């Protein structure tokens, strides 16, 4: 009562439109690698070290680097005011993340190493995972890390009903389904791939290839935000 | 290891696997249900050498201020240190976080526990559900494992009769027991992707070298209530379309084997 | 009110009975060694790894092995749901079972390595601990591990003012004192020794004897759980 | 590292800083208000490269027992480890603890944040208020950053209006927003002792080869409600008298750059 | 240490102790009984060199729902850094768990506290007492100088008086004072096994190089109220029947020890 | 209402009086030093461990060691018995204590070392980091570590409008601000300095002047306490 109509949403999106999405690399002084994503009400901020020296040892891995990630939510993001600190769901998150972020890394370009992503989200309204996990490939390429592809992510859900792209907060909460996919879109890898909620097969496959179009619109904007960065160094 | 991705890759490239399984086959899998007589329900489920016993425990509580309608639910996988080297002591790992939660979110996402058949006075007082997963025994595909024995153990559940004294505003627990309202069977198939190929309930030696797995957990209706891609790796769209189909049919072989199960406790 | 009556116990033994004890050694295929055990109401596994790599070093004794046990029950293993995690008396238990089992181990054969006990309560009925270090020996006897002895455990205990063998959860409830053993029966070494309750001296001592014969009982048990482990085997 | 302490100490002989600031100059300051426009209320500040956010959020709650009177207000600083490789992840550690403490001082003490004015029902609901601080990267003087943020966001807060209901004994939470009763503004102003000099708004630079840190928060009135020396290193008498005048006149300098952020966000 | 073994050992078999105590004697033994005078009772025992505070600090509070008929004691003991390179700073480890748990089940299970004299209003209101151990200087036997200390602490304790107002539900704490209903003094004895030699209150070097410890508690009555074999090692049955016999007699020589300091600080 | 008439205070201290202070070195076997301080109704024991093998390693420090503090409370040495383990509160003051006593050490003296020092707050009557401060120093000197100075320790405060040294609970909880100061007297070097409160400049100044005289006469107490150990020493 009533996500679509007509047949525009809450916001007036139609249902394959895309919340507005802004994103810039290079906002940190000490990461290596950093990107700031406004997508939607999501703000989000993304931090990579380095490959750095893992602590410790006995994580290392002889061959190649280790991917670690961390998805944190900041208590003032959620309308709720959270407890600081991570939980059962952002550790999922970051270990999901981890899973899609890491196919795309050259690991063994840098062995016994770690390198850190780090993800904030400053404010929260649904989608914070494929915001983050696009923020993080675009910190990632922002650190100089050899990726095989940019991995760029979006959700598609049910709601009413209907498949449609890029649920907010409102719209997941009543909607039936939510199904973020992150891919490396060169290749159309999928390396995240998550639904929560209740779907037919048909109705999963479609919003899978729908969050993927949407993915595929965002790592245009990513591309752009790298362009954008290879201007902006080209001076002098 | 190392030496076995070799092995298991040029297996898979000759359709075989190191046991004899084919690319869709599970393992023997074994469900015992009821096996923990003081829990309300509990299942025993093998898969292979894995082995993973789930108890359910209910209690009466408060629900949740968002939902005065329903009943609780809420599920944790213990990977104790016995049942596996990988394991190791202290709180949920993200490990047992990601199969805890994308089971429940297997259950709670078809309703099958429904939750708002576990009501006693609205807002006040309702049925507390503990699925509490205790893995034994890793050897692969704990996704699945665990799935089975939580739903199985659902299925088994017998707990006690509550009643309403609209008289006295007591809440009378009674002797007699009976179901939890479950109403839906969903059951993870998870699949290793290795290389190009696909292979239904990896082993640990199979998890040891796979590229990704991806689970889909799916219900008896023909809906799907999860799908997990987990570990790295990446999944074409085909390969997660093959995936949905082919866990539908193993879902359907599964449930009977639980189902049966269930039926045998009753004996 | 009447855990004795007459002279039949609520579940028909009389006072130096014990409760039905069924064990399997070899039921787990990660761990080195491991063994079940249902005594009671009690359902309880346990495993060994192996001796190992200890980490991390600075715990490395130069001359010996050194055992770690830890003792843990399900969330429903006893009857009011358990937050999982250790509490004081599983971090108790697990210390007294160390020390109950350490003499039977001969730990400078495997200097600078750890030899890990776990035991998992599964079902819970008052004689944890003695069934957990029964399960615990089987399961270092199953892992190849050297030891002078196996260790036998059993409790007896006071029940309206009576001493008794092998309390269940009620009559431990109600009872007046509960006194686990645990021996190394070839040399009658008493490795674990507990009193909780309210005894003389005389009733104390009688405990312990009592507790001890079932202990030999138990061991017997045991020997036969190896018995049919080395029969077991002996195909081909 | 250590060659720079060389550098830095001899560029502090000269009268001169890294950066070419004078011992008495903060770095460029930016402050952006309501920028988490979710939370109640927020202010991002940039002191040079160094960043806080800091967000505001407040609830009803039931008072301390030890104070019916008052409203609840709880001070956390979070040093995430984006921040900074100095930063771990994990709870408060003993730097994200005394800045938290510090601040919160800084305000409790001079009553900023007048918590009196923040009773709905006495002994029973007053209103809550988080100020939960993000440090987003570490460049320096996190301590200034910090009280900065925590103040401009607690001015930009606007929380819902309550009522008590005295014929329903409810307690409505209406759409209308207004203020938190703010009623100072204590800004820490913090020096980093090097050698024999005090330099003001120290860098991460000048934080690495500095002796010891003195911190002191004034407000409007002419009050000190915080000192903290941080750090190891010892002041003189006269260093810390000076350090309590210079403050003063900072702090001033800062304070209108907050309301000047605080009045932009209105705009 | 290991050239300490062997020292101990030979002194042993000569029937002598590196102190030149006997078998069965006890260091100097120092009690002095309401030290922590905010506390309502406190406790510092010297054992030797060993030394151990127990401060006893009472609240009233909801008595636990399986028993509404009784006061609530709980027993930490605190094995702080400072009282030996050993003790490391975080939560109780399990040496520090196995002392407050032995003590404690010595006490209650003696009810040398009646926790049914503590309640205020069944199942509502009871006395709740906190024994808490905080050992200073680890020099052999915490065990036996932790019980003797937490019981004359108890024994030292005055506790507000405290009334039900039956006219108006009131719980009045009363400036009045009065003891704990401590109605027994169980005393724990301890002794190392060394070779084939038990020896009473071993010191930390006999500690280094015991094969086992067992600890027996016992009171006036000709009770024992806990026995505990801690560490490694094996006893006799001949071992254990004598140390408890042993026990009985220490136990005595000290509790004359325990209310002397009790009446001393009354003086 | 009322802690100055007249013009006494509630133990009858004039404004500028201090609390009795008795100290006394060497009081434990295990610590390397040790010191023990009442102080009014405080109570502290204070413990120096040693120069010391700083575990872990990767905390070592090449040219020296490192002081590491912990202060903390008994559970019982406030009114409202404590919960066990740190809390905020005694972090900043372990964190300002160290920074309070680390000017007074000669710390490359002991290069990839720890000196560890323990407070103890045993019984707590306000200004329990001053006094345990005061031990500390004491402690360092009793385990014979190179200072350049002892570290005094006093607070002043601002009670009823007017400026007191050495604030009692009871005056701090009412009293408009407190102002512990640490120095090393000989050089007047001010290595704490806290503030909590309110004050005016010339408020605060007073403060400080204040609590360091009380800080000096604190001092006459340490090396008194220094004299009589290397009296008590000289036997034979
Ligand atoms: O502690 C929390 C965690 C989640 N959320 C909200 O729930 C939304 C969607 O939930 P989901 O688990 O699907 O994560 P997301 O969509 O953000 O990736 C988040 O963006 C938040 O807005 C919240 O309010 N509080
Ligand atoms: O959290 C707990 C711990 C203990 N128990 C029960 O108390 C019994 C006996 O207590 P005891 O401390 O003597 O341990 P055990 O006899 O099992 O070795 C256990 O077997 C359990 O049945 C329980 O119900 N919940
Ligand atoms: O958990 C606590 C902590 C503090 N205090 C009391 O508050 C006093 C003064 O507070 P402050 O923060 O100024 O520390 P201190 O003056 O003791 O150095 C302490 O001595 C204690 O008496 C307390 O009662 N409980
Ligand atoms: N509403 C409600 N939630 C509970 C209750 N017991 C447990 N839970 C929830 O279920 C989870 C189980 O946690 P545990 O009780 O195992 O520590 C917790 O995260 C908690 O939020 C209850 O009695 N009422
Ligand atoms: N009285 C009261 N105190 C609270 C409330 N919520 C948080 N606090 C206090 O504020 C701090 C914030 O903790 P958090 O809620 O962030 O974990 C806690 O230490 C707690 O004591 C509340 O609703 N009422
Ligand atoms: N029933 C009851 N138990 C308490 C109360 N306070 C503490 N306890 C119990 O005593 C123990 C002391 O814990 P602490 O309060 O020291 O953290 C806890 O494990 C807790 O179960 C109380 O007020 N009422």
């Amino acid at each position: 009562k009533l996500i679509d109509e007509n047949g525009r949403r809450i916001d007036g999106r139609k249902k394959y439109e895309l919340r507005p999405i802004k994103m810039e690399v290079g906002v940190l002084k000490n990461a290596n690698g950093s990107a700031y994503i406004e997508w939607g009400k999501n703000k989000i901020i993304a931090a990579v070290y380095g490959p750095r020296e893992l602590h410790p040892k006995h994580l290392q891995r002889p061959d190649r680097a280790i991917l670690r990630v961390r998805y944190n939510m900041a208590p003032f993001s959620v309308e709720e005011r959270k407890k600081p600190g991570p939980d059962r769901r952002s550790i999922e998150i970051s270990k999901v993340i981890k899973g899609a972020l890491e196919p795309a890394l050259i690991l063994e370009m840098f062995p016994r190493t770690a390198i850190d992503v780090f993800i904030e989200v400053l404010q929260a309204d649904a989608g914070t995972r494929v915001a983050g996990i696009t923020a993080a490939s675009l910190a990632l390429a922002d650190a100089g890390i050899p990726m095989r592809d940019l991995v760029a992510a979006c959700a598609a859900g049910k709601i009413e009903g209907e498949i449609v792209l890029d649920l907010n907060k409102e719209e997941d909460n009543y909607g039936e389904a939510d199904v973020p996919v992150a891919i490396m879109p060169l290749k159309n890898d999928i390396t995240l791939l998550q639904m929560d909620g209740y779907l037919t097969k048909d109705e999963f496959i479609e919003a899978v290839k729908l969050a993927i179009k949407g993915a595929k619109a965002v790592y245009q904007k990513q591309r752009e935000a790298l362009k954008e960065k290879y201007l902006k160094i080209a001076q002098e | 290891a190392g030496i076995m991705r070799d092995h298991i890759i040029n297996l898979l490239k000759e359709g075989k696997r190191i046991d004899d399984r084919g690319f869709e086959d599970y393992r023997p899998i074994e469900i015992e249900v009821g096996v923990i007589e003081k829990a309300e329900g509990s299942a025993l489920v093998k898969l292979g050498s894995t082995q993973v016993l789930v108890g359910i425990k209910t209690s009466l509580g408060e629900p949740f201020p968002d939902t005065p309608n329903m009943g609780v639910m809420t599920t944790n996988v213990e990977l104790v240190p016995l049942a596996s080297p990988t394991f190791e002591p202290g709180p949920p790992d993200e490990r047992a976080i990601e199969l805890a939660r994308v089971i429940d979110r297997g259950i709670r996402e078809s309703k099958a526990l429904n939750l708002e058949k576990m009501v006693i006075v609205p807002g006040k007082i309702v049925r507390v559900v503990f699925i509490d997963v205790h893995v034994l025994d890793h050897d692969g595909n704990l996704m699945d494992a665990i799935g089975i024995a939580a739903i199985a153990a659902l299925l088994n559940a017998r707990v006690p009769k509550v009643r309403y004294n609209e008289e006295t505003g007591e809440v009378e627990t009674l002797d007699e027991t009976e179901p939890l309202p479950v109403e839906k069977i969903p059951v993870p198939v998870t699949f290793a992707k290795i290389g190009n190929i696909l292979v239904v309930d990896p082993s640990l030696d199979e998890e040891l070298v796979m590229d990704g797995k991806i689970t889909i957990t799916t219900d008896e209706t023909g809906h799907i209530s999860a799908v997990q891609k987990s570990e790295g790796g990446a999944f074409k769209l085909e390969e997660v379309m093959y995936a949905v189909e082919t866990a539908f049919k193993k879902a359907e072989e599964i449930r009977k084997l639980i189902l049966e199960a269930v039926e045998k406790a009753k004996q």
